[PDB]
């Protein structure tokens, strides 16, 4: 079950199309995260959700409602 | 500058060439030999911290509109080009052409590969140019980029009304600004100075650890 | 409704710290790199560094001066770069705390004594206020923040033309919902209508792109028609 | 670098993500906008000043 990656030989994963958020770095854009009967796989790394934007030049967007959250930042 | 050439040196492989007679004696030594091995790996995982912190700052990947329609601006030269196969911004490319061994050290590749970077430098620009800065706050909103412009005039002072009488003479200062862009990075590359000294420095300590196993 | 939403955030931070301990990584990471650095510092003392013993005693026993000498300055000299070594790990790091410190120092007083109209400098989203907490070795700051919620489609123009003369929201944007005209904050939607109170005039309407004829409403006018 | 890896990611949040009214943080004049170009090891702004 070997792999090969720009990082080097990987051995013991299994391959997989379909992208995921980071879960392990392995380098070269390759993160490995523990998955379903469940294995390891590694997989080529998911830069986020996409989403075009609805962009045109006389509509605009104004939201109508707030939620205040409450975020921690630890130094 | 973001990041450095994430660089590992083995340090047994280094001090002794695969002789058992010279690991052992190293073993003397004490952990001497593990520290500076896991120092090097500190900044090593460090390094693809930096790299995270200045660009995956959105929270989603944005994607410009097909048609570039920006009220007289043209963003053609910084948005990407899906000509070229890495998807990379025509000035993009300017640069990366201006910036220009087997004892034990190795070079472990970066985690966000050119290409990866270059996606998201595309979704901070696509969100710039069609939500303004509520795209940092939360959920991108769609404005037309005419009135955004107003807005940032509105910020430093200038009454909206300014904008939008001389919108067509903004866009050409603006366009043309770009423009002198290209041509002070197409043709010198003295203001790229300050990412090549980070590669020569680099590359050059590393030429004196090389050169010191010559010594007596 | 504010109150409330308040209120159940401060609930989340608790659960978020009570049983999950990856939040408070970056503070117990400082611990354990300086003493798991203290025990190999100690740890360097058991190592003979070449010598015929790491105990000092024994080459200091077994071993009069003249034949000691030789053993004992392998020793102080092995011992002396592995202090050497420490010394340098800590001030190395410390400058990599001070450099945290000054940035805590920046918002504490940037952040919680003050608003801070930085972008992301407070937390994600638009800031209203900051409350610090202590904590072993560090501070932990809470960021109230301000975040647009449900969002809403509008079309909207640059200007309205009511006599030849343009109009420019003095705050604000011209939206319609599809058959009226409004004009309305940026960041919360309460439409109002348009009126001379809310508007400035500027020039004429040839000049402006995009602007869109629409009646603009004067107060004065039917107070003198009365 | 990391030294300059967080000035960088503080101009690109309160520069680029953010007008920002601190005077010549983003380039000489007032600022109106910056937009972000990858780099090799580093990040290059464009500031519209
Ligand atoms: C703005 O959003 C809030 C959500 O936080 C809405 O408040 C909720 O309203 C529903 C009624 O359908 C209640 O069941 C929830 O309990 C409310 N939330 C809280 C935290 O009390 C609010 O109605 C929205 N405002 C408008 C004008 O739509
Ligand atoms: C935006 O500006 C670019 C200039 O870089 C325009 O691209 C040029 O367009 C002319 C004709 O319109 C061509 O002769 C050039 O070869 C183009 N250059 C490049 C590099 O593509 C582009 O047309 C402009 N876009 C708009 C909408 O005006
Ligand atoms: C856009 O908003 C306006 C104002 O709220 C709406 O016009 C009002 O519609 C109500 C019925 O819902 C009538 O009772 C009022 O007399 C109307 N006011 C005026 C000044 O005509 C309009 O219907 C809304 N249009 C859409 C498509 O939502
Ligand atoms: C807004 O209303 C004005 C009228 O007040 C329109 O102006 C007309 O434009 C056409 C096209 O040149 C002329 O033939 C007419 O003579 C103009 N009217 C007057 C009274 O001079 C204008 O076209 C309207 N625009 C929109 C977008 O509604
Ligand atoms: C990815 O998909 C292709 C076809 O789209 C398939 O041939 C290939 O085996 C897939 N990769 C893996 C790891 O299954
Ligand atoms: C606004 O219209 C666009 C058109 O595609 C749509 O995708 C978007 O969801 C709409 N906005 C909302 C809040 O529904
Ligand atoms: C907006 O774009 C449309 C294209 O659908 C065009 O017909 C119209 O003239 C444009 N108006 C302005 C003010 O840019």
């Amino acid at each position: 079950n070997v792999f090969q990656t720009r990082a080097g030989c990987l051995i013991g994963a299994e391959h997989v199309n379909n992208s995921y958020e980071c879960d392990i770095p392995i380098g070269a854009g390759i993160c490995a995260s523990y998955q379903t009967s469940q294995s390891i796989i590694a997989y080529t790394m998911s830069l986020g959700a996409e989403n075009s934007v609805a962009y045109s030049n006389n509509s605009i967007a104004i939201p109508t409602n707030f939620t205040i959250s409450v975020t921690t930042e630890i130094l | 500058p973001v990041s450095m050439t994430k660089t590992s040196v083995d340090c047994t492989m280094y001090i002794c060439g695969d002789s058992t007679e010279c690991s052992n004696l190293l073993l003397q030594y004490g952990s001497f030999c593990t520290q500076l091995n896991r120092a090097l790996t500190g900044i090593a995982v460090e390094q693809d911290k930096n790299t995270q912190e200045v660009f995956a700052q959105v929270k989603q990947i944005y994607k410009t509109p097909p048609i570039k329609d920006f009220g007289g601006f043209n963003f053609s030269q910084i948005l990407p080009d899906p000509s070229k196969p890495s998807k990379r911004s025509f000035i993009e490319d300017l640069l990366f052409n201006k910036v220009t061994k087997f004892n034990g050290l190795t070079v472990l590749p970066p985690l966000l590969t050119d290409e990866m970077i270059a996606q998201y430098t595309s979704a901070l620009l696509a969100g710039t140019i069609t939500s303004g800065w509520t795209f940092g706050a939360g959920a991108a909103l769609q404005i037309p980029f005419a009135m955004q412009m107003a807005y940032r005039f509105n910020g430093i002072g200038v009454t909206q009304n300014v904008l939008y009488e001389n919108q067509k003479l903004i866009a050409n200062q603006f366009n043309s600004a770009i423009g002198k862009i290209q041509d002070s990075l197409s043709s010198t590359a003295s203001a790229l100075g300050k990412l090549q000294d980070v590669v020569n420095q680099n590359a050059q300590a590393l030429n004196t650890l090389v050169k010191q196993l010559s010594s007596n | 409704l504010i109150a409330n939403q308040f209120n159940s955030a401060i609930g989340k931070i608790q659960d978020s710290l009570s049983s999950t301990a990856s939040a408070l990584g970056k503070l117990q990471d400082v611990v354990n790199q300086n003493a798991q650095a203290l025990n190999t510092l100690v740890k360097q003392l058991s190592s003979n560094f070449g010598a015929i013993s790491s105990v000092l005693n024994d080459i200091l026993s077994r071993l009069d001066p003249p034949e000691a000498e030789v053993q004992i300055d392998r020793l102080i000299t092995g011992r002396l770069q592995s202090l050497q070594t420490y010394v340098t790990q800590q001030l190395i790091r410390a400058a990599e705390i001070r450099a945290s410190a000054n940035l805590a120092a920046t918002k504490m007083s940037e952040c919680v004594l003050g608003q801070s109209k930085r972008v992301d400098f407070c937390g994600k989203g638009y800031h209203l206020m900051s409350f610090p907490q202590s904590a072993p070795h560090g501070v932990v700051f809470l960021h109230v923040t301000y975040v647009p919620a449900q969002e809403k489609n509008f079309t909207t123009a640059p200007a309205i033309c009511h006599d030849g003369k343009a109009h420019f929201p003095r705050e604000g944007v011209f939206v319609s919902n599809g058959t009226h005209w409004f004009v309305t904050q940026r960041n919360f939607y309460e439409p109002q209508i348009i009126t001379t109170d809310n508007t400035f005039v500027s020039g004429n309407c040839d000049v402006v792109i995009g602007i869109v004829n629409n009646t603009v409403y004067d107060p004065l006018q039917p107070e003198l028609d009365s």
